[PDB]
RNA sequence: ACGGGGAAUCAGGGUUCGAUUCCGGAGAGGGAGCCUGAGAAACGGCUACCACAUCCAAGGAAGGCAGCAGGCGCGCAAAUU
RNA sequence: UUAAAGUUGCUGCAGUUAAAAAGCUCGUAGUUGGAUCUCUCUCGGCCGAAGCGUUUACUUUGAAAAAAUUAGAGUGUUCAAAGCAGGCCGCCUGGAUACCGCAGCUAGGAAUAAUGGAAUAGGACCGCGGUUCUAUUUUGUUG
RNA sequence: GAAGACGGUCGAACUUGACUAUCUAGAGGAAGUAAAAGUCGUAACAAGGUUUCCGUAGGUGAACCUGCGGAAGGAUCAUUA
């Protein structure tokens, strides 16, 4: 049972803040060891420079080749594999290009089919991928 | 439920409702006090004097006849011990466990049974130091206890 | 900071000046004078905001610089001179005379007064000390020091000052049964008879006051200004008589006073 | 000589103790008049303050301190210094979330005058606020009531 | 050990309205039990009861009507200001129409409807409906 | 992590944010020392040292935008010399 | 980041088998603890001072708590978000009010909960005597 | 009454040690990670072909095996005067 006195608030307030630490949603946002491990550092987006186009394989029950891009981030030098989303969207990218990268949507976890990929390309060469895919703009060289 | 035992046992005395000294008792309160002085000069505890008057002299409760209980009679006449009755019987019991223990070192039963008699002594010495029946520096030391009893 | 502040922000102004939000960043910042800056009404707010004589804070300069304004019978050419409680403002070019008295809602009021009354004001005695070859002094709440006072003037009483000469004419003492105005707190501007004064030595005296309708209230002793001996005020009173209406009957007064129209 | 243990001369500084006397003054009595004063909040000056020979410049009955501010209380814990003791105040702090309290305590070093002699630890004492007397001491002992386990 | 005699004397009379009995024995009685029981009786929840006087601490025999749904104790006896009584009688009572919270004010052990009239706060003792 | 007044969400309880226009603190590249004055350990004052850096005829001279604009750099990220 | 999350649980979770009760016992701090007990003395004009009683927690009232924000009153910004303005044919207005935890002041209550009060009576209330210090009036002023 | 000196004090800073901490060039090997549908038995789930599981010691190609002591989460809630 729980303690239930009237002078027991120090037992109550301090049992909770030790028991709060077994909460993995609490710990991953308060310990600080998973924000120095995050490649962004707690930003929504980041920019980088494309090293190469590595295309990685889908997971078990369904087969395709997810076309990704190996990015090296500007602000801390870290490296990142980001997913180039729609079809024919690797054909707007060459090597050594500057790419704004987002998260995939699961807040630092992989999104189902793709293994170990937590980011997706947003803009290439300071123009948007939705502007290139839908033909609204032209790829600047 | 008993303190240092797992037994939850129910056995005690049941005092009656009628609080008065009964009809047949032909002893006044002064005669009962005079009996108590002799039975204490014989060297009996307050827990033994109340038994002898109940069995032989027909006194049900001395608190009901005299108006006062046993220990406040002896401590007002002066014939009372310094350390109280139940603290004596624990100290005297912890001597005989400790005295027997130097003969038989391997007895790990009475080594455990000594600590229960030990831990009951400090529960009572604390209470008597609080109610100031003992002086506030009395401590049970395991070596001097042969000369306390 | 390093040394004293010279500006006042507008939101940080006293609430009773009733300056709106959107006219500027700064508020008029009263000059040092007889009154605390939380307990005063600057002369720029009395001319521009209350009386609507001026329209900008340059016309108050143009009015005061013609020496048209006397505050307690001395001509004042500072527009941020702190006028406070019981101060007489004589404008002689138009012919009006005002006295700054609180009204029932914790603000000041435009209280026009007769020039037969404008020759005197009341002050409250704040500290009495001897000195300088044994000569006794007063200090009032206007910092007016009046040496050689009457020996029956003590602390927390009320004198009556003649404003052309500076001398005391007659006084009221602190007693029960005297008519008092509250000059601070949440009962500010309220007029009632002193019922009781509870002493708390090493702390503040509490002075229970009784209305003319029966509404009792209390204050600390420093928010107490003895106005009259008995029940007769030695100054005039505003349109409301220092008697605070609760908001229900304050509504009833409006919704019954609009029905006199046509 | 029972006062002058220091390296300078302990002297109550308001009292002049070198008045010239006549033959009925030297043969009559060597009388040192003492300075005492009344703390104004209903604390009785002890007879030791009016009959003593101690000299203390921070005693609230015979020295140069005036008691003004908060008047508080606490129980004595450690009397191991020269003229000053350690009292602990006990209080309950309300935690709002849990609607419960918690035991709390704070210590005060506080000046004990020599008029309050025979003070044992563990009894309630009224303290009174004055100016800083040392780095940590700002209260002065005003009256000492004894713990209920006395007689 | 028996901390809270009013707690064991209400779950004795809670557990017997379940089992359908017409009388409870509740030993031992304090006088906070007799004040609490008299408030339930005055609102028709309980009926007549008898205090058996042995010299130790009394027992009570309470005749039960079949009208009590729940009888409860609050532990610890939290302090309840009158501006915070609405939250308590919304957490503890089934509706705005019936049921009472018993609190011990300085004007006596009373309901929450009595304590609102006499304008009093207190410490919450328990509830019944 | 500058603190408060406060802000978001919310049945009741709560949780999280509060650099940011009001009050209070601190600081003018980093430490340190002063002059004047009612008030400064002041930087749109001075004197040093450490760090940068402008002119120079090479002997010297002058610096301090976390004021308003504006520039570079940084960055996902912010306006008119 | 907040709700959803009664998936951090004070309200309000769980612990045989789903994650989980320490091998057992003693033990200091902490936390929690059984019944019980129905305002007066020296003064001023019967009404105020002064004292309390053992000390508190609790509860209710009071006074003190910056403005802006929040709630909320009044007001046809052309509606509204706002604003503190406006209205009538020189006058008549308004610029309210609530909320402002804990700690600290104040006054009433006395249930609950802590705590004292005499047990080798150096105990209460009475009038009786002694010892030591000593007030300042008394002897037309004066030592 | 200027320069300048003795001494005091405040104290930036410099030099060399120790303790560290961080930015930086380098063979060697190290561990886990991305898969693997690659080869030998078949430890386990049926009495899973030596019931299984737990602690603890020893030996191996390895799932493991064996000595001691438990438990049933067993394959018996039971075995006759």
């Amino acid at each position: 049972g729980k303690c239930r006195g009237l002078r027991t608030a120090r037992k109550l307030r301090s049992h909770r803040r030790d028991q709060k630490w077994h909460d993995k949603q609490y710990k991953k946002a308060h310990l600080g060891t998973a924000l120095k491990a995050n490649p962004f550092g707690g930003a929504s987006h980041a920019k980088g420079i494309v090293l190469e186009k590595v295309g990685v394989e889908a997971k078990q029950p369904n087969s395709a080749i997810r076309k990704c891009v190996r990015v090296q981030l500007i602000k801390n030098g870290k490296k990142i594999t980001a997913f180039v989303p729609n079809d024919g969207c690797l054909n707007f990218i060459e090597e050594n290009d500057e790419v704004l990268v987002a998260g995939f949507g699961r807040k630092g976890h992989a999104v189902g089919d793709i293994p170990g990929v937590r980011f997706k390309v947003v803009k290439v060469a300071n123009v948007s991928l939705l502007a290139l895919y839908k033909g609204k703009k032209e790829r600047p060289r | 439920g008993r303190m240092h035992a797992p037994g939850k046992g129910l056995s005690q005395s049941a005092l009656p409702y009628r609080r008065s000294v009964p009809t047949w008792l032909k002893l006044t309160s002064d005669d009962v006090k005079e009996q108590i002085y002799k039975l204490a000069k014989k060297g009996l505890t307050p827990s033994q004097i109340g038994v002898i008057l109940r069995d032989s002299h027909g006194v049900a409760q001395v608190r009901f006849v005299t108006g006062n209980k046993i220990l406040r009679i002896l401590k007002s006449k002066g014939l009372a011990p310094d350390l109280p009755e139940d603290l004596y019987h624990l100290i005297k019991k912890a001597v005989a466990v400790r005295k027997h223990l130097e003969r038989n070192r391997k007895d790990k039963d009475a080594k455990f049974r000594l600590i229960l008699i030990e831990s009951r002594i400090h529960r009572l010495a604390r209470y008597y130091k609080t109610k100031r029946v003992l002086p506030p520096n009395w401590k049970y030391e395991s070596s001097t206890a042969s000369a306390l009893v | 900071a390093r040394g004293p502040k010279k500006h006042l922000k507008r939101v940080a102004a006293p609430k009773h000046w009733m300056l709106d939000k959107l006219t500027g960043v700064f508020a008029p910042r009263p000059s040092t004078g007889p009154h605390k800056l939380r307990e005063c009404l600057p002369l720029i707010i009395f001319l521009r905001n209350r009386l609507k004589y001026a329209l900008t804070g340059d016309e108050v300069k143009k009015i005061c610089m013609q020496r048209f304004i006397k505050i307690d019978g001395k001509v004042r050419t500072d527009i941020t001179y702190p006028a406070g409680f019981m101060d007489v403002i004589s404008i002689d070019k138009t012919g009006e005379n005002f006295r700054l008295i609180y009204d029932t809602k914790g603000r000041f009021a435009v209280h026009r007064i007769t020039p037969e009354e404008a020759k005197y004001k009341l002050c409250k005695v704040r500290k009495i000390f001897v000195g300088t070859k044994g000569i006794p002094h007063l200090v009032t709440h206007d910092a007016r020091t009046i040496r050689y006072p009457d020996p029956l003037i003590k602390v927390n009483d009320t004198i009556q000052i003649d404003l052309e000469t500076g001398k005391i004419t007659d006084f009221i003492k602190f007693d029960t049964g005297n008519l008092c105005m509250v000059t601070g707190g949440a009962n500010l501007g309220r007029i009632g008879v002193i019922t009781n004064r509870e002493r708390h030595p090493g702390s503040f005296d509490v002075v229970h006051v009784k209305d003319a309708n029966g509404n009792s209230f209390a204050t600390r002793l420093s928010n107490i200004f003895v106005i009259g001996k008995g029940n007769k005020p030695w100054i005039s009173l505003p349109r409301g008589k220092g008697i605070r209406l609760t908001i229900a009957e304050e509504r009833d007064k409006r919704l019954a006073a609009k029905q006199s129209s046509g | 000589a029972d006062i002058q243990t220091e390296r300078a001369y302990q002297k109550q500084p308001t009292i002049f103790q070198n008045k010239k006397r006549v033959l009925l003054g030297e043969t009559g009595k060597e009388k040192l008049p003492r300075y005492y004063k009344n703390i104004g909040l209903g604390f009785k000056t002890p007879k030791e303050a009016i009959e003593g020979t101690y000299i203390d410049k921070k005693c609230p009955f015979t020295g140069n301190v005036s008691i003004r501010g908060r008047i508080l209380s606490g129980v004595v814990t450690k009397m191991k210094m020269q003229r000053t003791i350690v009292i602990r105040r006990d209080y309950l702090h309300y935690i709002r979330k849990y609607n419960r309290f918690e035991k709390r305590h704070k210590n005060m070093s506080v000046h004990l005058s020599p008029c309050f002699r025979d003070v044992q630890i563990g009894d309630i004492v009224t303290v009174g606020e004055c100016r800083p007397l040392s780095k940590t001491v700002r209260f002065n002992v005003l009256k000492v009531t004894k713990a209920a386990g006395t007689k | 050990v028996r901390m809270n005699v009013l707690a064991d004397a209400l779950k004795s009379i809670n557990n017997a309205e379940k089992r359908g009995k017409r009388q409870v024995l509740i030993r031992p009685c304090s006088k906070v039990i007799v004040r609490f029981l008299t408030v339930m009786m005055k609102h028709g929840y309980i009926g007549e009861f008898e205090i058996i006087d042995d010299h130790r601490a009394g027992k009570i025999v309470v005749n039960l009507t079949g009208r009590l749904n729940k009888c409860g104790v609050i532990s610890p006896r939290f302090d309840v200001q009158l501006k915070d009584l609405e939250k308590w009688q919304n957490n503890l009572l089934p509706s705005r129409q019936f049921g009472f919270i018993v609190l011990t004010t300085s004007a006596g052990i009373m309901d929450h409807e009595e304590a609102r009239r006499k304008h009093t706060g207190g410490k919450i003792l328990g509830f019944f409906f």
